[PDB]
Formats: C-alpha cells, structure tokens, sequence
C-alpha cells in the first residue's frame, strides 16, 4: 500500500477484531484482548459513507434516451440520432467505470493511511518507555495495566513514568 | 513483559474489487451499486396499465383496421407497447402521412376519447356502406376502416360535398381523412362518376389540397389502388373545412385528447403480465434502489440510470488476505 | 531549554469547499470560479447595438408588417432579439415557405440594405395600390406587407407578368414574394379575372410553379383567404424570373447581404439597456474574468462557459479550524 | 488527514505566522518567533496556482449551446436537438463538479504532506540532538542560539556537537 | 564501517511528461500514445481498393456523365472517394431528388453491377437517339447522360408509354429516371407534340406523378431548361411502372446491388498511391498499434481514436534529474 | 513528492543501478555494490503495466464520427450534426487530457511511495544495530558481510546481534 501499513510492515489483519476497522491488541498481567479504536473507525465510516453517497448523487442526471422513429428517407437524422445516443452512452459509462476504479483505490489508501497514523498515534506517546518490535507492536518496559492500556487508547497517556 | 499492538479489521468475506493498478482485490466491505436484474414481464406502471397493441400497428388501432377491433375503445394508459413488425397495419395499401411525427405525439398523450364527429348516415346524396374491399376482410367479408367512410356515387352522380365541423369541446381533436387512388380511368368514373376530382380541406392553420393519382401499380394485398391517410390536430374553437368532389375517404370517428402527461413507444414482442412496477424496460420490469443499471436504455418510468457495464463495485472496506 | 517547532499557517477565514469525502470544509484560502451575477439588461456588444424587435417577428419585420414600421430600415445589428411570442407577424394570414431555415440564415448576418428591385410605379398594365386589407391596418386604414405588393387586376384583364431581375450587386441578395389563396372562385374572377392561374419562378437554382388553393377556411383575423410567402437568395449576376396569370404577390423591395458573420436570434422578454459589454444572455449581460458561470447557456460573445453549478469553490490553501 | 500532519501530531494551526504556508516556531536565550519555510511554501504556491490554470486550461473548449428553431411538424429532431444539448451540458457540469471535489482533496492532502516532509527535514537532521515532545516541537539538548536555528531552516545543520 | 543505503534508479533519458500540478518533468521511462504521422497517401483497405472519383460527383457517376467513363463499370469498392467541388456533376443542369439521402445509401454498399433493364433499341414508337446536347458534349459532340434516354417525339406524335419492368434478380435494384422541364411551350410541342403532360410511377411503394414545368430561366451550362432526376430501390420481385406522354427521360441502366457492408464517402483532393493499410483518413494512412490518434475524425478501417491532443505522454518509470 | 523520498531526504538517484527501480547500495570488508529490490520493483511494474492497460481500455468504445451531407435548406440539422460530434470531439479529447495528467502523477508518488515504504523495511530491521545517517544510508555498529547484507534484502535479519 501506499502508506506501508496494511499488508506492510503489519503482516495481516485481525480476524478477531470485530467491532471496529482498526484498532489494538493488548498484553498484560490482567490478560489479552482486542479493542476498536472508535474515533479512526467512526471517522473513516464516514468518509466512505459519503463518498458512496457523492459518486451516487453525481450521477443523477446523466442522460436518457428516448425512442425517436424515422422512414425510409430519413436514414442520415436517424443514423444521427443512434449515433448520438450511443455517444452520451458511452462518455456516461465510461465515467462510471472510470470513478469506480479511482475511488476504489483512494478508498484503500485511505484505510492504510488510518492505520498507519493511528500506530503513529501510539508511537508519539510511548516514545522511549516501549521499544517498536517492527511490526506494530510495543513490548512496554514498564508495566502497563489496563487503565494505562485505556490511557493509551483515548490519547491521555501520561508519559511520566521512567523505564530503565 | 506487556505489549501493545495496532492492527485492522479482517474477514471471511470473498468480494472483490478492481482498481486502476490492480484486479480483483479482495475485501472486507464493498457496495455493488449495479442493478442486473429484470422479472420478464410488461408491468402497469404505478398502477395504470400500459396499452398493449397485438399484432396491431399505431396506424391500425388509429385507422381502425377491422384486424384492430380490440383497440376500439382504449382506456387511459401509462406508455404504449408495439411489436417491431406488427402483422394489421394498413389492410388496404397506401400511405400515412408525417406517420413518425405522429407516434411521436403519441408519446405525450395518455388518452384518447373516440367521438363521432360526421355521422355515416348523414351522407344523404352518396353512398356509404359500399366502400368496403377484400383487403381489409372481416370474419371473411369485404370491410374498411372502421374510423373513416370510402363514400361512393349514388345513381352514377358525386355532387361536390362542403362539410364543416367545429369542435366544440374543450380538447384538442386528432382528425384523421384520406384519398383514393385508383389504378385506372374507369375505376374513377365506376366509383366517382366525375374523371377530374379534389380534396380540399381548411382549418385556421390547415390549407390542402389533394388530387387522386389515377396509374397502374403493382398488387399489394391484392389491390393496385392506394389509400393515402392524413391527419391534423383541431383547436378548441376551431372548424374544419372539407370541399370534394370525389375520391375522398371522409371522417367519421375523430379523437378527443383528453391526456396530455409522459409515456412511450415500447418495442417489445413480450405480452401483458399481470404486474405493477415503478420502471419498465422492453425486456422486463426493474424492481430495484439501485443507481445504475445494464438491462435497457430505453427505460420509463422512476429507474435507475443506464450504463454499458457488466459489473460496479465500490469498494467501502479494506483489503482481505 | 530551547526549542523547534514545525507548524502551519491557520487564519479566520470561513471559506469552506467540498471535497469527495467530506462536506463544507473550511480554508485559509480558497478561488471561486462560478459566475453567478449578470445586470439584467440587453447590451451592446463591443459598441454594436443589438437589433431588438418588438411585439414584431423575423416575419413581419422581413415582409413589412404595416405595425412595424419601427424596422423599416434597419442598421448594423450584433444580435437579433425577438420576443417569446410576437403580437405583429402575419397580419393577413397564411404562411412562410422554410421559415425557421430562413431564421437560421439571419444568425449569420449581421447587416442588411433594403433595395428597390421593382418599383409600385413599374406595373402598366396591373393595378398596384389596391391590394389592401383590413386584416393588416395601418392607421385605422386598410392597407399591407410594405416590401411587397398584391397586385389587381385593371379594367377587367389580368395580362400575364414576365418580368426579371439581375442581381447587379456585389452582395448576395434575399428575395421574398408570395400567393393569395382566395376563399372563392367569384373572388378569384373577381381580382384577376383569369379563374385557373399560375407563378413560376426561376433562377439558376431555383425552379418553382405555384396555383393557388381557391378554398373555404376558417377566418383568422377576418380573413378566410391566406397569403403564402416564399423566399430565395439570389447569387451576384443571376437573374430571378416571374411569370404569373394571377394571383401574384410580387417583390417590391429585397435585402442586400452586406454583413456576413457571427450572431445569434435571442428569446428575451427585456428591452433595450443603454449599456455595453463583452457577453450577452437572455436574461442580463456578463462582466466576468471567472471561467464558469450558471445564468444561461444561450450565450453570445466572449463569455465563460455555462454550467448547471450552483456553487464552484476550489480549495487553494490548507484546512482551517 | 492522509499524512497525519495537519489537525494529526500537530494540535492546531499558527495564528501567528503570516508570512507562508508552512513554518517554524524557535525558542531560545535571545527569544522567541516565527519563521515561514520559503522553499516548501513557494513550491507549494507554484503547485496550487498551476493546478488552477490547468483545470482552467483543460475546459476552454467545453460545449456553446447555439438556438434553432423547429416547426409543429418537426418535433422529433427538436427534441433531438433539445436532448442532445442537455446531454452535453449534463456531461460538462457533472466533470466540473467531480474535478472541482477531486483536486480540493488532492489539495488538502498536499499541504498535509508538505507540513508532515518538513517535520521530516528538521527530524532527520537533529537526529540524538533533541528529543521529539510528539506534537511538531523538538526541545534541544544543547544552546541553539539565532545562527543555529537558522542552519536547521536552511538545511546546513552542523550535527558534530555532542548532547548528553 | 559498513553501510547500507535505499537508493532508485536514475538514467540519461530526456523524456517530459506533465502533471496536473507541474509541467515538464522529466522521467526515467515513458510511454507516449499518440499516432501523429500518416503516409499522405490513400491506399486500398486490407486489399480492397477504393472508388476514386477524380472529377465526377456521386450524380454524374450514376447517370453517367459523359465526362465520367472511367466508371462506366465499377468493381467493388471498400470506400469511396469524392473531392470537395467535383466539376463533372449535371452537365445538363436540373437537380437530383433526394442526393443526400441516396449518398448516404451508398456508405452502406460496397458494389454496383450495372445492367440494362430498358433497351435504348426496345424503343419503336418514339426516337431514342436524339435526345442529346451541347450541354453534355462528349468529344465535343453533343450528347447526354449514358444511363438514361431522353425521349423524343417521332412522326410529329408523343404515343403514351406504358412500361414495366420485374426485378428477377435476387439483390436490390436502384433504378434512376428523370424528368425535363422546358423554357417554353414551342419548346414543348417541338420534343412532345402533346402540350400537357406527366410521368407516373408505381412501385408496391412509390406512388408518384411528374408534371414538367414549362418557364424561362436563366442559363446554365447553355440552357433555359433543366433535367430533374429521381431514384429509387426496387425489391426483389417487386415491378416498377412508368406511364408518360411526354417529358420523360426514361432508365435504361440500373444498378443490382450486390454487394452490402460497411464503407463510407471520404472527402479528399488526394488521388490513388499504390498501397495497402488497415485505417484510412482524408489526408493519408496509419500504421500505428498506438490507442490514440490527432490526425483525422473522418476515419475508415481498424482505428486508433481520434482526440484533439497535441501531445499524450504518460509516465510509467519515476522522476529524473 | 508526497511522501519524501525522492528528490526528499534522498538527495539523488543512482546511475548505477541498472536492473530495478529502486534497490540497495552496500559497503563492507567484502567491498561495495548496487543490488535491485525484485519484490518492490515488480510489483511496481506490475502496477504501472496494469494502469496503462486500464487507461487504454476503458477508452476503447470511444466516439467515431462518420459523415452526413445536408443541402442547402438542412442548415439547422448539418449545424446540429457538427455541434454534436464537436462535441463528442471535446468531451473525448478532455477526458484523454485529463486522465493523462492525473495517472502520471499518481505514477510519480506510487514511485515515491515505493521507495519510502523499502527504506521502512531496512529502517524497521536495523533498529538498533545501525544508525540513520538521514540520506537513506545506515551506519552498522556491528560488521555485516554479504550474507548479512542480503539477509537484510529478503527480509530475513537476525536482529539477535549486539551493538553497544
Ligand atoms: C366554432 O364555434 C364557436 C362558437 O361556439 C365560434 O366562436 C367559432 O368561430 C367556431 N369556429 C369556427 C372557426 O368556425
Ligand atoms: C446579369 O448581368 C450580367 C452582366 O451584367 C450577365 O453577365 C448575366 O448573365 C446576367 N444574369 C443573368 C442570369 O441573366
Ligand atoms: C415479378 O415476377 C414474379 C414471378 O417471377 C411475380 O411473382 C411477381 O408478382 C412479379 N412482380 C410484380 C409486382 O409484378
């Protein structure tokens, strides 16, 4: 991806994770889990969610064909008129395909970038009191229990804790 | 020792999606925004039903070929359907004029009211029930047109006819009339004792005048005679003035256009299912929320917007493994 | 202990732009290009006056409606403005032979030179100031198209007209002239005693004969009769040729082209603002360096260029908050 | 945003600097104050201002409407004229509308990126010499005095002085 | 002390593309797709040569202009070739019903095989080798169109024709006639004793009658008088009918059409190179496997598609310096 | 460019690699050399191929214009004729134009992209075993052959090294 998060130097995603588009898995003396980051996850929802809704209402007025009957001496307006309606046709599906396959790539660059600054999130905050495995994760030199873990989620973590 | 990870969400979901760099991509979330599917059918829209010609043509049903007599009295419709080669058009051959314009007309009219407006018995000094011909055959008998008269002479006289009809109702009126043109010279004088005749025919805006073409032809449904149709659209307070001297195929059933609103010109060799719809194709019903669609062009009714794409997926989600 | 920041510029605008995945953001610095203002007025166009008729149309203006005298002589025109619904047009009634291709011709002319070709004075044999109507007053009084003339016939004789005219001028010159349609036969004997009549016309390219429909229609402003009205452009050195028994509506005055290029027939209610500029509508003039506007498609000058947009913002600097 | 700079590690925006787009706030013994980043700020106006002409430049030749007249028994190409018109029309406004989305986000996200590259240059160059606060700010371990600071703006940053 | 380093790849090349943001950049790799050369030439179509018409209208082909007798017998054909202002067109001037729409049947024909369905010799009762002309010379001798006769009168009589001809063939057949309008009565009698004539025309289709138009005119090409010509497509088994007593300028050659597909009327002053390709402008051929091209719109054959660019690079490889 | 790279905190190109995109410099007792970065590189390739191909055949079905005579009173439908394929002409070579421009530039900072994301596999690996010089060059504490070096290309580092 273009941001190296997804499918980088994360290797794969969480199966576990189910209330959420990103977010953590933590370790401790009280145990394990998985927590969704609500204000990336919610945030992204809404930029996809409208952008589906921008592409669609784009797209309202295109253009409709209606049938136009010719004889058999007006073979030059007709062959004009066929012409014509296939050209407004395919300059519109030409745009749909088009747009989908941009807005399809911008889409996923948008996740990876979310997941990329969302570790950078983390990463700003524990600076030396944690060492980057390299793979999105942190092994704390301190011991960090869930009210840290939950300090470190909503972006509160109080740095001032030693960790030599 | 604690640790703490980020991470993205993943699936089981198969969909795929392409991008400019890559095909099929698989991911957790995506929106298919394409409708392709249809029932089969020709639907009522919105409730109305549409008008269904059978083996009928807009010339047959209008004329009145007796071929036609299912579409003698046409309630209110949504759009019109016709087949691409209706078998009943013109019975005896010949001509419509600006017939394409007409069915174009025919597009922004909902329905037709059939009036009266010249009697067939008030020809008192031409003959009327004898303009009847084995090319338009009812129950194996010599017919016509239902809606005009094919006037005859009457003890071997035509006097010229004046004929005025004002249209006194608060609709437009659909006035249809025709000559005939006969293969030879004695044929004129058998049916029109005069050799040399007119039609002239006058409104506020219509000023015509017709003359037979008396010529040899070839024999289609066995007649070298032509039938030649024209038509005009009346005015509220407008009358109509007709002058011949023979060779005239006169009105009898005119149209009052008594709504105007959206519809069509289907093509379409499917028949009438017994459905209800919001948009119709000639191929089906659409019965989607959809935006786009791939069924057909030529769509009435509230429908999807029409694209040439087999397949559009949006991506939402992120990227499976 | 000193310190470095990296920052960016913020700043109390409320510009805000859209983009496709969120709605109304606001900026430091923004560029609207969407036009959406005119003055609501017709101009002239680069110091050339438009040419505004009135409650007249192209025909009655071309033909010489007496009511529209305003247009006798007409000078350099930018554009043709015309009202949606022209009360002055065919005063005697009937119709003009290709009127809207004749419309089409005048968006490329932007000057016209009315010529004499033949004079009332000219017609021996004719009578020439009694082709008059009620149907076209001027002044309370009967009278008729001044650019042409409805000639009668004199002490009971209508002798046939040969007459021809060449083109001597550089420029390619527009011709009218015109047939009466009587009601009836004792008015056709009645002006020009010939009963069965005839024009011919003729040119290099142009190879004609009318007769007259003598027929009984409904009356538009008092007159059962019609006049039917036909036009040519003469080329530079070919001569025009009349022939006629009766019933002839004959050129008196025709239109040098001396101004070919670009204009343009506008639809506009509004009359004439004494103001100028570089891009004219319909409904109100442009003054504009921005590259889009949304007032009317129908544009005509140097203008930017029309979108159905009601708001056009591009962003330029960065995300405020 | 994509790069995470803007409204990301960086809180806010400077109301106090009025001189460019992007830029640095330095504090020392001899003070404090804003400076604007002139190559990046200038690069970025030359990118903007060229997108606008050429979005500009692209739509020169659009489609000009021009007005003809049908009779009551020309109404199918009247109608043809009228739809194809519209089409045309149809077509112009929806690639205006989807351009003019399409760059605004190109836009944002390139000052997001131009901020985010600019953190990166003075990043790289302070390397052990000061430590990152998170937020865009880096505290120095030694005395950067006007000259200092100045080295870091222009990019010549003497590394070879100690800190610890 | 080892190192390692990320570095990209950088070269010698030269070639620009342009950004939306910035213009003229230069890259490592680049491919342009866009054709901007042809051959200047026209050439034949995957073997198949074209009709060049060198001096000859599409008219003077198919009546046969005695100026055009390099396409007396033409072979199939892939496209054909017409310049702007051919000067072989009507040599005896009239007009021709319908041109347009009958060039346009010719984009859809790709063979004609002329054959004689009225010998100029089956002619006893009229004189069939003296309808000829200073206006067509041919080897400075009068004479006239070589698909068609023009009639004239034998022994001081004009006996009325009545001809058929049954299209026996299996293909479609165009059939051309005419008709000639004199200057002058004198004129008439002299070629066609009778003083009142017509044509008539049946098919199981047309059903038409020609009244020649007797008027002064000014010249072209020497005369007062003009031909008018007519066609139309005869069925497979359909007959078609001609009944005159004058005027008429009777088909003698035909054409059956026999071969039907794509094929188009390219505009061109260009005349005939010796060679062969796969797409073909007004201005010479393309051999390119490039998607784009900026040469001509008016293309025939397997395509690139045409676009108003100047230049189409994109990038493939990364930035240069 | 977005994302730093190229004519970024990496001043250059290399000359000197000729079999890849983007690639590696190395220096040890074994001596020095230029190596190219398969996976990265093609998967460029692969990209880039691919959009080419796309932006070609989406404009497959484009808009042939054919020709229609009209005579000397069909001025209004020859005018229409023209205006319609003129415009079909614009809206066609506007699209060409347009999708040019903006695929080039998503080309140029897919590039970039690339070589970011390759100097974030290094940087990832090495974490403490080397330092970031800061022009995408990294000074090893510890001695690193060959098989090292290409342990490092493939992915495969054993950070289970010392260096201190
Ligand atoms: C039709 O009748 C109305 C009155 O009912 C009359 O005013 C009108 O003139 C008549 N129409 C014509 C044209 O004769
Ligand atoms: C008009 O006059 C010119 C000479 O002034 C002459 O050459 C030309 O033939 C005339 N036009 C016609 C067609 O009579
Ligand atoms: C032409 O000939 C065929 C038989 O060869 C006949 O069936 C047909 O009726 C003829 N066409 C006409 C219309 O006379």
């Amino acid at each position: 991806g273009l941001f190296g998060a997804i499918a980088g130097f994360i290797e794969g995603g969480w199966q576990g994770m189910v209330d959420g588009w990103y977010g953590y898995h933590h370790s401790n003396e009280q145990g394990s889990g998985y927590a969704a980051d609500k204000e990336s996850t919610q945030k992204a929802i809404d930029g996809v969610t409208n952008k589906v809704n921008s592409i669609i209402d784009k797209m309202n007025t295109q253009f409709e064909a209606v049938g136009r009957e010719f004889n058999n001496l007006e073979r030059r307006i007709e062959n004009l008129n066929k012409k014509m309606e296939d050209g407004f046709l395919d300059v519109w599906t030409y745009n749909a395909e088009l747009l989908v396959l941009m807005e399809n790539e911008r889409t996923l660059d948008f996740h990876d970038s979310n997941v990329k600054n969302l570790y950078d999130k983390v990463r700003l905050q524990l600076r030396d009191n944690a060492k980057e495995l390299g793979n999105g994760c942190f092994e704390f030199y301190h011991k960090c229990d869930n009210e840290c873990m939950e300090s470190i989620r909503n972006g509160t973590y109080n740095y001032p804790q030693y960790s030599e | 020792q604690d640790q703490i990870c980020i991470g993205y969400h993943a699936n089981n979901s198969t969909e795929q999606v392409d991008t400019i760099m890559e095909k099929n991509v698989t991911v957790t979330h995506a929106q298919d925004i394409l409708e392709k599917t249809h029932n089969g059918k020709l639907c009522d829209l919105d409730g109305v039903k549409p008008l269904i010609l059978r083996d009928c043509s807009v010339a047959g049903w209008l004329l009145g070929n007796p071929m036609c007599d299912e579409f003698i009295n046409v309630p209110e419709w949504s759009y019109i359907v016709e087949k691409a080669n209706p078998t009943n058009d013109l019975c005896y051959p010949g001509s419509f004029n600006d017939y394409e314009e007409l069915k174009h007309l025919l597009s922004r009219i909902n329905h037709f009211e059939k009036i009266q407006i010249i009697p067939k018995s008030s020809w008192s000094d031409h003959e009327a029930s004898s303009g009847v011909s084995s090319a338009c055959p009812y129950l194996g008998s010599p017919s016509f047109f239902r809606n005009v008269v094919w006037l005859i002479k009457k003890n071997s006289t035509y006097p010229t006819i004046k004929k005025s009809y004002n249209n006194t109702n608060q609709e437009d009126l659909l006035v249809l009339w025709g000559i005939h043109h006969p293969n030879d010279a004695a044929e004129q004088t058998r049916l029109y004792q005069n050799p040399t005749t007119y039609i002239s025919i006058g409104t506020s805006t219509l000023n015509q005048r017709l003359v037979p073409k008396i010529a040899t032809r070839s024999k289609v449904n066995g007649q070298s005679g032509r039938m030649e149709f024209f038509w005009t659209i009346l005015k509220p307070n407008d009358a109509i003035n007709f002058e011949s001297n023979g060779n005239f195929i006169a009105p009898e059933y005119a149209y009052k256009i008594v709504k105007k609103g959206d519809s069509a010109i289907m093509k379409s060799e499917l028949e009438y299912g017994n459905c209800n719809t919001k948009c119709q194709t000639p191929m089906g019903a659409i019965n989607s929320s959809m935006p786009f669609h791939n069924i057909h062009p030529l769509t009435i009714g509230e429908c999807p917007k029409y694209v040439k794409s087999n397949r559009l997926v949006l991506a939402t989600g992120l990227r499976n493994s």
